[PDB]
This record gives C-alpha cells, sequence and structure tokens, in this order.
RNA sequence: CGGGAAACCAAAGUCUUUGGGUUCCGGGGGGAGUAUGGUUGCAAAGCUGAAACUUAAAGGAAUUGACGGAAGGGCACCACC
C-alpha cells in the first residue's frame, strides 16, 4: 500500500515541522 | 449535370431504389434487380413481356424487402388490389 | 423541460428520414412550424400534409419523399444584415448551387434567396439540404 | 518472350462476356454494381492509360521461440488523370513480391469519381460537387470545392491521389493521427469514393430500367460456351 | 392475382387441409404477421391459406422470368427436403443441391464446387443460412418457404407455410413444380397432373 | 504398438474398389494377387498392406454402406427407393377433421362443406 | 479494464449488504458475493449401511440425512477446486454443471 | 440502429451533414495536496493552495512470444518407482 504509507509518512513529518515552528515565537 | 451550354458532363447516371428513393451506389454488392413476368388474361400464360424493381443492400439487411416487394406488386396489377 | 418546440420538429423528421420511414407524426403543433414546412414544400423535399385539431394545441401529419439530406435549427435567433449573410451561408451549405437557410423578417418567413430580392434583413430560424 | 494472345482465358460469367460481346465501357459494370475478379478486365478497358505510384513500404514483424520473424507491407495507388482512381495494399516475405501483389489489389479496387463546379457552369467540370469527408481509424478527411485554378490545399499523401483521379482545384482539412499513412490514404480514399452517391437535385428524376448483361447475352453463354 | 383462371380451386384447398400446412409454430415474429389469421386457444398459430397462393404465385412468376433453367439454384441440408428438390429439379431444369453446402461455394472462384446463378431458392432460412449469407456477395435475388418464427433477414420472396417436416414439405415443392410448369405452357391449367404429391413425401413407415 | 494405417494405404484401397469390385472377395491370399496386376506398387510389403484393407472393406461392403465408396449394384436399389415405393396405390385421403377457427377462416375464404368438428379443453393446457 | 457486467457480485438496486464469516478460514464477505453450496447426504456411507441395518432391532427403519449449508470466499472456493477458472466467452455461461 | 482507439454501450446513439436548457470541472510527467497566509476544531485534523527547480516521455486498449511456489490432458530408465 505505498501511496497510503507515503500519505502517513508526510502527516508526521508535518506533526513534527508544527510543533518545532510554533514553539520558536 | 449540365453546363450553361446545356450539354450533358457526367460519366453515368446511377439508379435509385424502388422502395425507398436513395442511390445504389457501384460497391453495394449486397443490392439486387428483381424481375417478373407477365401473363395473358385469357389464358395464364406467360407472352415474355415483364417488370422489374432495384433494392437498396442497407434495407435487405434489415428484412424489409418482402413487404417493399409486396407493395410494389400492389401499387402495380399483379397483386390486385385485395388480399 | 421543452424550452423550444422547433427544435423537437426537425429532429423527429430528421430520425424518421434515416430510417426510411414513409411518415412522421410532429406534437405539439405551432404557427412556427406550419410556416417552416411550407417553405420546404414550397422548393420539393417533402409531400404534403395534414393538421388533426384535438384542443390543446393540435398534432401534424408529414409524408416523406426520400430527398432531404438533412434539416436543422440555430438555437439563439441571432440577428443577419444583408452584408453578413454570405458568411452564414458559406459555413452552413454543402455547395453554392443547392440547399437553403430559412429567415425570419417582417416581411415574413422566407428563403435567404427571396430576403435579398426584398432587400430585408431578420433573425435566424433553420435550414434544408 | 513475345507477346502473342491467350495470356488469358475466363473463369467468370462477366469474364466470359468482356472477352467476346458488347460490353463496351465499366461504366455499364458500375450501372449494375457487379464485383470485379479478374485483372485482366481493367487492362482490356483502361490499360496502359493507367499510372502507377508507391506511397510507402513498411516493415511488420511476430515475436517467436527463436527470434522476431519480418515481413514487408506495400501501399500502392494506381489512376488515369481523368476520373478512375484505386489503392491497394498486400504483406509478404520479400519486397518485389509485395509491390506486384498490391498493383493487382490496386486494380480490382477503381471507383468512379464524380466532378462539378464552384461558379457559373462554364467549360467542363473541375473539382469536388459538394463539401465530403471520410474516416479510417482516428483519422477524419474533409474535401471543399474552390474557384478555377488554384489548384490542391493540401498535405503529400492526399495531394497525390486527388491528383490520379483528374481533380484540378480542392480546399482540404484533416483530424487525428495523420501520421499513420495507411489510415490516412484510405481515409482520403473513402472521401473520394462517396462522391458519386450523394442525392443531389439534378438526380431527382424518376429512374428507367434495362435488362442486365446476364439476361441481354443469356443465350450467348449457353450456345457455344462453358 | 385477380383472374379466374388464376384462382384456388376446392381440390387444392383439400390437400393443404390434409398436410397440416395451415398450422404453424406457438411463436410468432413480427415480420410474419400480415400472413397470420388467428392463435388458437391452445397456444398456435393459424397460417392464412389464401395468403400462400398469391405469394406461391407471384415465385413461380419469378422463376418463369430466367431464359435459362440451369442459372436458377434449389437447396435443402434437412432431410425432409431433400426427396422434394431432387424431383423438383428433375421436373423442371434447375441445379440442386442436397446435403452440406461446403462455405465459398458462390464466392471462391477457383473451388472445384464454384457456381455463378441467377435465382436461389431455400427449403428453411434457419437450416439453410449459409447460402443466404454467402448470396449478401453477388448480388443474388431470394425466395424461401417461411413459418411463423422464420426469421427475415436476407429473403424477397417469403411463402408462409408449416415447413416442420412431413407432408406439408414435399406438397408446397409439388404445388410450385405444377404451376412453373403450368404458366410457361408445358401442362394444362384444367386438366390433373400425372404426377402424384406422395412422390415427393419423406420417409414414412415402409411395411 | 500401434497398427493404424496411413492415407495411402487408404485411399489407394478405396480407389481399387471403386474400380474392381467384381474380381474381389474374402480371401487374403487371392486379393494379394489380383492387387498385384491392376495396379503398380513399388514394394511388397505395401502390397500385402493393401489387400489387407481391401479384404476388411469387403467385409463391411457386404452389411451396409461405406460412404466413401459406391457401386452400381448399391446405386440401383437406392434408386428403386427414389422413384416410387409399393407402400399404398393411394394418397392418405383428403377427408379430415377441422376445428372451429379454422371451420370460421374457411367461411371467409367462401369454401367448407367436407370436414367433421369437435371443441379443445376449457382452459390453456399447463 | 472491467472484467465481469455485475462487477461480481449479485447486488443491483441496492447500498449495503451484510457480511458472512466462512466456514474454512472466517474470512469477511457480502452475502450476495459468497459463493453457496448446500449438502444433503446419509449418515451412514453406502458400504457401511448393510452392516448396520442387520444389527437394527427394527422390522422396518430408514437411516437418516444430515443436512449441511455453506459458505466460501473466491480464495477458498478456487484453492478447494470448488471453482476453476474460465475461457473468455465461456465466464458467460449462468447454467448448473451437469448431472 | 449508430457510435468508439478498442475493450465495449439501446446509450457511452441521433457529431466536420458540427447550436434543446443549465450547474461543477480537465490542459505532458514530477516537485505536490508540499511551503506560506486565512479559516473552522478540545485534539486528531478538515477547507482554500503556490513557485524556484527538473525531465523525453509517463499513460490507455489490444496482438504474438516467454514466464508462474495457476488449472486441465498426455509423455521420457540422458525422469522416478
Amino acid at each position: 500500500m505505498r501511496a497510503k504509507w507515503r500519505k502517513k509518512r508526510m502527516r508526521r513529518l508535518k506533526r513534527k515541522r508544527r510543533k518545532m515552528r510554533q514553539r520558536s515565537k | 449535370m449540365q453546363n450553361d451550354a446545356g450539354e450533358f458532363v457526367d460519366l453515368y447516371v446511377p439508379r435509385k431504389c424502388s422502395a425507398s428513393n436513395r442511390i445504389i451506389g457501384a460497391k453495394d454488392h449486397a443490392s439486387i434487380q428483381m424481375n417478373v413476368a407477365e401473363v395473358d388474361k385469357v389464358t395464364g400464360r406467360f407472352n415474355g413481356q415483364f417488370k422489374t424493381y432495384a433494392i437498396c443492400g442497407a434495407i435487405r439487411r434489415m428484412g424489409e424487402s418482402d413487404d417493399s416487394i409486396l407493395r410494389l406488386a400492389k401499387a402495380d396489377g399483379i397483386v390486385s388490389k385485395n388480399f | 423541460v421543452r424550452m423550444n418546440v422547433l427544435a423537437d420538429a426537425l429532429k423527429s423528421i430528421n430520425n424518421a428520414e434515416k430510417r426510411g420511414k414513409r411518415q412522421v407524426l410532429i406534437r405539439p403543433c405551432s404557427k412556427v412550424i406550419v410556416r417552416f414546412l411550407t417553405v420546404m414544400m414550397k422548393h420539393g423535399y417533402i409531400g404534403e400534409f395534414e393538421i388533426i385539431d384535438d384542443h390543446r394545441a393540435g398534432k401534424i401529419v408529414v409524408n416523406l419523399t426520400g430527398r432531404l439530406n438533412k434539416c436543422g435549427v440555430i438555437s439563439p435567433r441571432f440577428d443577419v444584415q444583408l452584408k453578413d449573410l454570405e458568411k452564414w451561408q458559406n459555413n452552413l451549405l454543402p455547395s453554392r448551387q443547392f440547399g437553403f437557410i430559412v429567415l425570419t423578417t417582417s416581411a415574413g418567413i422566407m428563403d435567404h434567396e427571396e430576403a435579398r430580392r426584398k432587400h430585408t434583413g431578420g433573425k435566424i430560424l433553420g435550414f434544408f439540404f | 518472350g513475345k507477346a502473342e494472345d491467350k495470356e488469358w482465358l475466363p473463369v467468370t460469367k462477366l469474364g466470359r462476356l468482356v472477352k467476346d460481346v458488347k460490353i463496351k465501357s465499366l461504366e455499364e459494370i458500375y450501372l449494375f454494381s457487379l464485383p470485379i475478379k479478374e485483372s485482366e478486365i481493367i487492362d482490356f478497358f483502361l490499360g496502359a492509360a493507367l499510372k502507377d505510384e508507391v506511397l510507402k513500404i513498411m516493415p511488420v514483424q511476430k515475436q517467436t521461440r527463436a527470434a522476431q520473424r519480418t515481413r514487408f507491407k506495400a501501399f500502392v495507388a494506381i489512376g488515369d488523370y481523368n476520373g478512375h482512381v484505386g489503392l491497394g495494399v498486400k504483406c509478404s516475405k520479400e519486397v518485389a513480391t509485395a509491390i506486384r501483389g498490391a498493383i493487382i489489389l490496386a486494380k480490382l479496387s477503381i471507383v468512379p469519381v464524380r466532378r462539378g463546379y464552384w461558379g457559373n457552369k462554364i467549360g467542363k467540370p473541375h473539382t469536388v460537387p459538394c463539401k465530403v469527408t471520410g474516416r479510417c481509424g482516428s483519422v477524419l478527411v474533409h474535401l471543399i470545392p474552390a474557384p478555377r485554378g488554384t489548384g490542391i490545399v493540401s498535405a503529400p499523401v492526399p495531394k497525390k491521389l486527388l491528383l490520379m483521379a483528374g481533380i484540378d482545384d480542392c480546399y482540404t482539412s484533416a483530424w487525428s493521427c495523420t501520421a499513420t499513412l495507411g489510415n490516412f490514404a484510405k481515409a482520403t480514399f473513402d472521401a473520394i469514393s462517396k462522391t458519386y452517391s450523394y442525392l443531389t437535385p439534378d438526380l431527382w428524376k424518376e429512374t428507367v430500367f434495362t435488362k442486365s448483361p446476364y439476361q441481354e447475352f443469356t443465350d450467348h453463354l449457353v450456345k457455344t460456351h462453358t | 392475382g385477380a383472374l379466374d383462371v388464376l384462382q384456388m380451386k376446392e381440390e387444392d384447398v383439400l390437400k393443404f387441409l390434409a398436410a397440416g400446412t395451415h398450422l404453424g409454430g406457438t411463436n410468432l415474429d413480427f415480420q410474419m404477421e400480415q400472413y397470420i389469421y388467428k392463435r388458437k386457444s391452445d397456444g398456435i398459430y393459424i397460417i392464412n391459406l389464401k395468403r400462400t397462393w398469391e405469394k406461391l404465385l407471384l415465385a413461380a412468376r419469378a422463376i418463369v422470368a430466367i431464359e435459362n433453367p440451369a442459372d436458377v439454384s434449389v437447396i435443402s441440408s434437412r432431410n425432409t427436403g431433400q426427396r422434394a428438390v431432387l424431383k423438383f429439379a428433375a421436373a423442371t431444369g434447375a441445379t440442386p443441391i442436397a446435403g452440406r453446402f461446403t462455405p465459398g461455394t458462390f464466392t471462391n472462384q477457383i473451388q472445384a464446387a464454384f457456381r455463378e446463378p441467377r435465382l436461389l431458392v431455400v427449403t428453411d432460412p434457419r437450416a439453410d443460412h449459409q447460402p443466404l449469407t454467402e448470396a449478401s456477395y453477388v448480388n443474388l435475388p431470394t425466395i424461401a418457404l417461411c413459418n411463423t418464427d422464420s426469421p427475415l433477414r436476407y429473403v424477397d420472396i417469403a411463402i408462409p407455410c408449416n415447413n416442420k417436416g412431413a407432408h406439408s414439405v414435399g406438397l408446397m415443392w409439388w404445388m410450385l413444380a405444377r404451376e412453373v410448369l403450368r404458366m410457361r405452357g408445358t401442362i394444362s391449367r384444367e386438366h390433373p397432373w400425372e404426377v402424384m404429391p406422395d412422390l415427393y413425401f419423406y420417409r414414412d413407415p415402409e411395411e | 504398438m500401434g497398427r493404424v494405417r496411413t492415407k495411402t494405404v487408404k485411399k489407394a484401397a478405396r480407389v481399387i474398389i471403386e474400380k474392381y469390385y467384381t474380381r474381389l472377395g474374402n480371401d487374403f491370399h487371392t486379393n494379394k494377387r489380383v492387387c498385384e496386376e491392376i495396379a503398380i506398387i513399388p514394394s511388397k510389403k505395401l502390397r500385402n498392406k493393401i489387400a489387407g484393407y481391401v479384404t476388411h472393406l469387403m467385409k463391411r461392403i457386404q452389411r451396409g454402406p461405406v460412404r466413401g465408396i459406391s457401386i452400381k449394384l448399391q446405386e440401383e436399389e437406392r434408386e428403386r427407393r427414389d422413384n416410387y415405393v409399393p407402400e399404398v396405390s393411394a394418397l392418405d385421403q383428403e377427408i379430415i377433421e377441422v376445428d372451429p377457427d379454422t371451420k370460421e377462416m374457411l367461411k371467409l375464404l367462401d369454401f367448407g362443406s367436407l370436414s367433421n368438428l369437435q371443441v379443445t379443453q376449457p382452459t390453456v393446457g399447463m | 479494464t472491467k472484467k465481469r457486467r455485475n462487477n461480481g457480485r449479485a447486488k443491483k438496486g441496492r447500498g449495503h449488504v451484510q457480511p458472512i464469516r466462512c466456514t474454512n478460514c472466517a474470512c469477511c464477505v457480502p452475502k450476495d458475493k459468497a459463493i453457496k453450496k448446500f449438502v444433503i447426504r446419509n449418515i451412514v456411507e453406502a458400504a457401511a449401511v448393510r452392516d448396520i441395518s442387520e444389527v437394527s432391532v427394527f422390522d422396518a427403519y430408514v437411516l437418516p440425512k444430515l443436512y449441511v449449508k455453506l459458505h466460501y470466499c473466491v480464495s477458498c472456493a478456487i484453492h478447494s477446486k470448488v471453482v476453476r477458472n474460465r475461457s473468455r466467452e465461456a465466464r458467460k455461461d449462468r447454467t448448473p454443471p451437469p448431472r
């Protein structure tokens, strides 16, 4: 199911990027 | 086809279907010409005289040629307008 | 819903001609349909026709002779002027030698060749060849 | 060796008649819409006036256990520049046999072409009689009448068939995959072929029937023949 | 035709009634409906007997109009018509085919059996379908004996009759041979014929 | 093992029987001598195989028809089932009954007067 | 490309249809996709019947039938040879096998 | 019937012989449903949504081979009992 897993991989990367940037200011 | 001098310029004039009034093409190999004997009125015997019809290939393959030949034979005197 | 009656009348004739049928029934009837049929009949493309009264707009039965290649409608009734009529007959007709556009004008419904003799423009209704 | 007679003896009723009696043209074969199956009939009526043209030679192949297996396909067109044209195709293991076979099928396929006028009717006709079209595969081809002395406005493939048919002036249009020369040639020959079976106001008068050649010569085929 | 010299007599109507010719199937095709009288209380169709005689005289007027009799071709692949087509072709000089028709007989110009006729007559449209569909390549007119469920797809004269088997098939070929010989002038329109109908029938129990 | 006979044997045996049926019989050793004088056969071993299948076919032809072979003796008795049979001296006679709807169909055609009548069941058979 | 006109299911004129659990593997599939087999047999085999009729206490007794209804998914029906794959034109035949 | 690249479709027809009314919406393959702003939510997240850069093909229907830890017939002590 590679497209469903590429979608899951992007969601966890975006959750990391969310928490990293919103801490800065 | 004629020109302004009134002379004719086609190679030939093609025939038309007796049932349908449409031109029969040079490669319509499903089409036919039908020929039918006349008989004398005193003794019911062949005098050598006859009548003719031409039928389009498209009308044959849909099954309408039998009824078309019958209507043509009732329009001429052969079936005598009763059945 | 039924937005236009003349488009039904011509589509119904056009499907019956292609099947090789000898008659067709048109319903509803209209003053515009009777005047359009008369122009095709006068030029020799259809046989004679009969109207049935039923107290609800009426019906027409038409006789077919096998000569008609097509008849049709232009849906927006665009205006035409004598200077622009050449562009329309260049678009819609199969040859310069035969076929007709039908116009409505203040002198009546007529053939596009008659509109030049009468020196008049109008609105487009349809065509036949 | 020397070109004496008896290179041909008929194998059909039509071939028995054409070699003997007053069947005087191809037009009385077209009028009764008969199939032609002997190539020598068209050499008898049109003969050395017919000129010949190879359009393309094309390789095609099938996969096998040992290797790819190749055949050569030839496309050929033929005509007399005055109202007759034909098209033919054959596929063989060698090019010389493919061309020789394609010429026979290009002769058996010949049709009559109609011609007309754009303007007033002065002289003899020179263009298509009305706007026409033909199809093959996805390819669509369309032909339009033109004023005297324009020539043919077309790509190379359709221009060669219209020249061999004997048409002087023509405007043309095409649609979808014209890069396939076989479908482009057949779509053009389909448009040309339809010109003599379009019902037009000069053809509206009633038809008068006659006997066919098999009926007029019904005793010649019996009394001394087999 | 209207003429008294062409009218159907009592003695022919009794021969139709005695052979089952008027009894169709349980099914009707929409092209055959004009040849039907009525459907029975048991689900069987009755073929109109005056419709048969008009279509049979129209078929004989087509067969007489060919100037060389060997140009007419006659066919039956079912057994019930094989004796009948062999007798019809003996009484008048047509070409018979009986049993299996070989595909390409009318269109494979090189073939050992190849022939090129002017008229084709067939016993049953559903069974004899190869020479019917093969006639569409060569401009060949067609006559056929049709039941109520026969498919009309290439036939130009259809003759309404029971064609299922036995006495009905043999009687139709005998009566067609009688009227082609009469109106060509070879036998009388009033004196009875010397050939008995029973000569055309198929294999009733012998002893 | 395998004793099936190839088309070279089976075709030569049929052509011999079509031409020389009156010479042949059930004895292999006499058939083997006949087949040597009516035909050119390149090998003794092929001659024995042809006379063998000819001997098999004669014993079949004594019982009934073989579809690939024809002889006068069998054709003239076919021609006696052809023509007319000894079965009857007259047709099956036209005195047959009529149903009420056929009586009505004949009434509209100005005919009848020679047939008995009876009615079918009250409702369509199931 | 589409393989079957019915999508391999009986559903026409409906949204949802209830599932069932298979008799071999307990996979979950729709009631109208599942392949059906209703089996009726004797409790005693055709070999064993004679031995059990002669030891019977009764002067007349008839041995009972066993009734079971079975459901398969496509994978179990193919692997257990209940159904075979077919030619492109043979797939259209809806009549059951001969007896 | 007629249409289509074909598989197929009584509509997926009545189309270069091109116009019954009207809503949403696609424009070679990727980067990308990503970055950034707005907005709704308790949260998970939903809706709206680029560009720089990169590339000669990616894709659909069908034909003949080869191949399968797919199925059915038949064969061989260079296979097995």
